[PDB]
């Protein structure tokens, strides 16, 4: 009975670890893609202004 | 921008440019050959007569009708940021990860201004490692720069790996509540070969530390003069992340022997009069300006704790590299060959190691009240066992008296059940209980340094 | 193609002026008789050439012609079944055109340029090639020497000739770029032939001898250092490793060395046979001789020529074994040129960048995967010859920080003519922790615990022989004499490799496992009876001790049938009690 | 997962900075073929000549040789017309020992670090 309970607990723990790792990797990849697209959109929104500032710092 | 031509002489790491008025002393110059190759170099002597530049890379391919010398950074600076905890660097801090460099929050001088001892602080709080020798007798606390000597081929890399993965300050016995922040590893390697590199990076990806660590790798197949820049460049980032973000930076400076050989090469190219065994005199000042950029400051909860790994040449405490290291720094941990043939992991002989500032770390409340007397009694009893082993080897086993066998059983029981362990992580209570188990082998009366309270509360 | 005249000649050094733009480390034809020199210490408009031949007989004002492009070899087919000298010009050619000597300044070819090899293509027009990509194949001896893209060549293929037979310089692949590709290509000997990525060593370089893989093994990408003074073999051991291994090409680079060793290797190899193929052993061994009478500057060319050839063969799917013999003479070459050039010496004249040179040498070894897709590994056995033991010398305590194994030869133990003279303790290998799963799959199941037991019994005998010597063997209790006798069984029975007898000169792993399992079953069955009250002097001349004592001279076709019956005698020998 | 998210955000910020750097590179390309580019080249030539202490030769493009020719007629400098100099000028001082650059691309290479350290915080929000 102890060996059967140990085998069942190990299999259930491995299954729960695999499912939780899949869910956490999916949530991390979703947040990564969302934050990357949002940062690209925000940088494009803040763009075209300081380029002339860096050019005036560059041009004499 | 303002190039210079007129190289008169090139040999070894050195090259002599002339009409070099406006090269500031100690600046970075990139060397441009005929076909596009660019090299690093540092200025080390300026005059209106001429100037001298050392070369950060190989000197192959330089002619004299070309190879212009271009100026940057009057003193040598590192751009420094915090988007920095994932990407490795070469010996001069170019990042090799297939990603763009850091957007620098600041610009810092790589040499390091010397720290004000008024602005320091007592290095107080205990750090456990798991390793019972360190966590019982030779205390490792926050803010100390303790080096680990290695012999010929003793596993220094695995000791550094275990203290990298499973060392943790314990807030609860210190009595401050908790914040329980884990560490941050500045791993700077100077001529590790390939195998040690593989072992360290696979150990770090198996413990998951590469999301909070930085590597300045300057491998064996890298050029041989950028080893002078590697530790100062790492400790610049260490000072940064400690003293601007309240961290607990641990710095692994691997294999200082290659730093000292590179220093010997640049000292002997410039004819400079060496001290003992061909090392130049300013090696003391340069190992000082590597080591003593470490410690704790008052008020700011950032902190730097260093493990420099030495490799003793003739596995001795007498060669100038470990000798001058042990004069500069405060407390060291020495490995030994004699225990290593007995499978004893980690092979730490506990006599010649010494914590400099055990005395302020442990005591009442912080560790337990017994710890100082316990450590002193272990030192004295085990030293008596070790130097009675030689007398036993002289006069034979059957020529022994009482308490000689008790010291000898103490000696080998100690060397096989205190230091001898796997990669298991022993606590402070667990190691002290194993210490009382080993102190159970002696009859009382000889336990002089243990006072009456501890001997009347914890024998057995 | 800058051209000056000789200003000054001192030592083997020719410092020639007028070089205003001679780049570093060039090959320059110095002297009017085609001598070959390396260029260091650029100074004003004046170089500093060292010459790789001698210079006894030159004058002032002879022209020095730089060739512009640095010291390089020509990697291609035809290297096998070959001897070379330090600048890689093969010696049997010179015998074909000089005699039985070496003269100052012949001008010959590093490869044969009149041998017709057999092309077979493996690309088509219109393809893309980057460096290190497979182009074509040539059967060389038992071989598929696959000529590949030089690692600085990238572009579109225009045409490729079909499967004819050709000269080794024939332009056979022309890109859609204006680039041609011959069968060879040059490469400088101070640069690693670059790889995609380095692996980790997990498979043992089967060194073949008993002690060198039972006790202190070397992995396939690993490096080993062999010290040892005179009279401690070292050459029996190098030739035994050249004969009996599992390499694919052995690059035997011997510098500062006897001549009898080189001619021994060239006499007795074309009749003996590697275990895998058949045919002569000589068709897998490229050897670079540099006899100690040959001029002293050629050695630093020779060693890098050897490791360059090793990388060119590790790019072709071959687990290359390299034997760099007597690198202390290469350290003497560095000492001689640095003392010729008047720099600072440190630690007995060895110039302080010797650790950088030696580290950049040994770091070229390892287990990589090349750009074509093959795997590969190159291993280095570096024989260091320290003066008198005296291991605090800078060459030995330089190379001790960068080796994966360290096989310290003794001097005392090679005076009872025990061979090989490996020290039991104080010699150590760092690959025992990684070769465990391969062992547990491919020699035995309980192989690592077995040699754990053997190692601790060797340690116990070494810790017991001291009181044996001090108090005398009168004071044997009962069991310490059995420890002594198992020690005598081991160092008289298990470590006694002759390297001259025709079945002892190669050992396997299964036969070593069999003998070690026999010794441990012998000890674990005698230690049962030693507490039953058996006289320890009684137990010695039981007849199965001869049956283990000459149990190494059977071959593999004889060893299991002898083996299991020997253990049957091991069991039944104590039923006679 | 957090390391992957940080790598994604770092690659996004680096790609935005690379797009801004390519826009500035196109601006530097368009700055040479401009109507006020001769006045700007004369201003940069005056700045380089003030930077050139005691030099001898100043080299620039041939069509740019008119754009500061009154500056070239001033100060007695050896005006060399080298069409390699697409942006900026060069200055060799009197020995063959000390060159000086004035390129807009070299100025961009000298100032892109400060451009990162300031304008990335400016343009991130």
């Amino acid at each position: 009975e102890a060996e059967a309970k140990a085998k069942a607990l190990e299999a259930q723990y491995r299954e729960r670890e695999r499912a939780e790792t899949e869910a956490l990797l999916a949530r991390y990849r979703e947040r990564a893609e969302a934050e990357a697209k949002a940062v690209r959109e925000k940088a494009m929104a803040r763009l075209d202004e300081a380029v002339a500032l860096v050019l005036k710092e560059v041009l004499p | 921008k303002k190039e210079y031509t007129g190289i008169t002489y090139i040999s070894g790491p050195l090259l002599f440019v002339e009409n070099a008025k406006d090269l500031a002393y100690g600046a970075i110059v990139d060397i441009k050959d005929g076909t596009g190759r660019v090299r690093g170099g540092q200025v080390i002597e300026v005059s209106e007569e001429y100037a001298v530049i050392q070369v950060f890379e190989e000197t192959t391919g330089l002619d004299l009708a070309t190879t212009s010398v271009s100026l940057v950074e009057d003193v040598a600076r590192l751009g420094v940021s915090k988007e920095m905890l994932g990407r490795r660097f070469n010996g001069i801090g170019k990042p090799i990860d297939g990603l763009p460099p850091i957007t620098p929050e600041k610009r810092l001088p790589i040499t390091g201004l010397p720290l004000n001892p008024v602005a320091r602080r007592k290095p107080e709080q205990f750090i456990q490692t798991g390793i019972s020798t360190i966590d019982v007798m030779n205390t490792l606390v926050r803010g100390q720069k303790l080096p680990i000597f290695s012999g010929s081929g003793l596993p220094a890399n695995e000791i550094a790996a275990q203290i990298a993965r499973q060392a943790t300050v314990r807030p609860d016995l210190s009595g401050e509540g908790e914040k329980e922040e884990p560490f941050a590893v500045v791993f700077a390697a100077m001529g590790i070969t390939q195998r040690e590199l593989s072992y360290f990076i696979q150990e770090f990806e198996r413990t998951g530390a590469l999301s909070r660590s930085v590597l300045f790798l300057n491998k064996a197949d890298d050029p041989t003069i950028e080893r002078i820049l590697t530790p100062r460049m790492a400790l610049t980032v260490a000072e940064y992340l400690a003293f601007e973000h309240d961290y607990h930076v641990l710095v692994i400076l691997t294999d200082m022997t290659n730093y000292c050989e590179a220093l010997r090469e640049i000292g002997a190219a410039r004819e400079e009069i060496p001290g003992r065994r061909g090392y130049p005199g300013y090696m003391y000042t340069d190992l000082a300006t590597i080591y003593e950029r470490a410690g704790v400051v008052e008020g700011k909860k950032g902190s730097v704790t260093q493990i420099p790994i030495l490799s003793m040449p003739d596995d001795d405490r007498t060669h100038p590299i470990p000798d001058l290291t042990g004069y500069i720094t405060e407390g060291q941990i020495q490995l030994s060959r004699e225990l290593h043939r007995k499978g004893i992991y980690p092979p730490i002989d506990p006599l010649p190691s010494l914590s400099r500032l055990m005395n302020n770390g442990v005591g009442k409340g912080k560790t337990r009240e017994d710890h100082k007397q316990v450590s002193d009694q272990l030192y004295s009893a085990y030293a008596n066992g070790v130097d009675i082993r030689k007398l036993v080897a002289i006069i034979g086993e059957d020529a022994l008296t009482e308490n000689d066998r008790r010291y000898l059983q103490f000696a080998d029981a100690f060397e096989r059940f205190f230091i001898n362990q796997g990669q298991q992580n022993r606590s402070i209570e667990e190691s002290l209980q194993i210490a009382w188990a080993l102190l159970s082998m002696l009859p009382q009366g000889e336990l002089k340094r243990i006072s009456k309270d501890h001997i009347g509360k914890y024998y057995g | 193609m800058i051209q000056g005249v000789i200003q000054k000649i001192a030592g083997p050094a020719v410092i020639a002026k007028g070089m205003l733009g001679a780049r570093m480390y060039d090959i320059c034809k110095v002297g009017e008789e085609g001598l070959v020199g390396e260029i260091i210490r650029l100074d004003g408009d004046t170089a500093f050439v060292q010459v790789y031949e001698d210079t006894s007989g030159l004058k002032v004002g002879e022209p020095v012609v730089s060739t512009g492009l640095p010291l390089a070899v020509e990697l291609g087919p035809g290297m096998l079944n070959g001897i070379y000298d330090g600048i890689q010009r093969p010696l049997e050619r010179i015998r074909e055109k000089t005699g039985i000597y070496i003269t100052r300044g012949v001008v010959v070819h590093a490869l044969d340029r009149e041998k017709k090899w057999a092309w077979t293509p493996m690309v088509k027009p219109g393809d893309e090639v980057r460096g290190g990509m497979v182009l074509g194949t040539v059967p060389e001896f038992g071989f598929t020497h696959k000529i590949l893209v030089p690692p600085d060549v990238r572009g579109r293929v225009k045409e490729v000739k079909p499967a004819g037979e050709y000269t080794v310089e024939e332009p056979v692949v022309v890109l859609e770029d204006g680039t041609e590709l011959k069968m060879y290509h040059t490469w400088p000997v101070r640069r690693a032939r670059p790889v995609q990525r380095k692996l980790d060593p997990n498979t043992p370089f089967l060194t073949g001898m008993r002690i060198l893989d039972v006790l202190f093994p070397v992995a396939m990408g690993g490096t080993a250092a062999i010290p040892g003074p005179f009279g401690s073999g070292k050459t029996v051991t190098q030739q035994s490793l050249a004969k009996w291994s599992n390499a694919d090409v052995v690059v035997y680079v011997g510098c500062g060395e006897r001549g009898n060793e080189m001619t021994d290797v060239l006499v007795e190899f074309p009749e003996l046979t590697d275990p895998k193929t058949g045919g002569p052993l000589m068709h897998r061994t490229v050897l670079i001789a540099n006899t100690s009478n040959m001029p002293v500057a050629a050695r630093e060319a020779s060693i890098y020529v050897g490791v360059t050839i090793a990388e060119y063969f590790r790019d072709q799917g071959f687990s290359v074994a390299l034997m760099a013999d007597s690198t202390s003479r290469w350290a003497e070459a560095l000492r001689e040129i640095s003392s010729r050039l008047e720099e600072m010496p440190a630690e007995e004249g060895y110039p302080p960048y010797l650790a950088a040179r030696l580290a950049a040498f040994y770091e070229r070894a390892g287990k990589v995967i090349t750009l074509g897709g093959e795997e590969g590994a190159v291993t280095i056995v570096g024989a260091v010859s320290p003066p008198g033991g005296d291991m605090s010398e800078p060459v030995t305590q330089s190379t001790l920080r960068i080796v994966g194994a360290f096989w310290r030869l003794d001097a005392s133990l090679a005076f009872r003519r025990h061979f090989p003279a490996i020290n039991w303790n104080g010699s150590y290998s760092l690959f025992t922790s990684a070769l465990d799963p391969w062992y547990r799959e491919n020699v035995a199941e309980d192989y690592p615990e077995l040699r754990d037991a053997i190692s601790e019994l060797l340690q116990r005998e070494a810790g017991l022989q001291e009181i044996v010597q001090l108090v005398g063997p009168d004071a044997l209790q009962d069991a310490e004499r059995l420890v002594i006798e198992v020690g005598r069984i081991i160092r008289e029975d298990f470590l006694q490799q002759n390297a001259y007898h025709e079945v002892d000169a190669y050992c396997s792993m299964k036969k070593a496992y069999g003998i070690m399992k026999m010794i441990l079953a012998f000890y674990k069955e005698a230690e049962a009876a030693i507490k039953r009250g058996v006289s320890i002097d009684e137990i010695l001349q039981l007849p199965v001790l001869e049956r283990i004592g000459r149990a190494r001279y059977v071959s593999e076709e004889e060893f299991p049938a002898y083996f299991e019956e020997a253990m049957k005698e091991i069991q039944g020998a104590f039923k006679a009690l | 997962g957090e390391l992957l998210v940080a790598t994604a955000r770092t690659q996004a910020r680096g790609e935005v900075l690379e797009e801004v750097r390519r826009r500035v590179r196109e601006a530097l390309e368009a700055l040479p073929q401009k109507p006020e580019w001769p006045e700007v080249v004369r201003k940069l030539a005056l700045e380089a000549l003030e930077a050139l202490p005691g030099a001898k030769a100043l080299v620039a493009n041939p069509e740019d040789l008119p754009h500061l020719e009154a500056l070239a007629r001033e100060r007695g400098v050896e005006l060399q017309a080298e069409p390699a100099l697409r942006l900026g000028v060069r200055a060799v001082g009197a020995e063959g020992k000390t060159q000086v650059e004035n390129s807009l691309l070299a100025r961009l290479d000298r100032a892109w670090d400060a451009l990162s350290s300031k304008v990335a915080q400016a343009l991130w929000g």
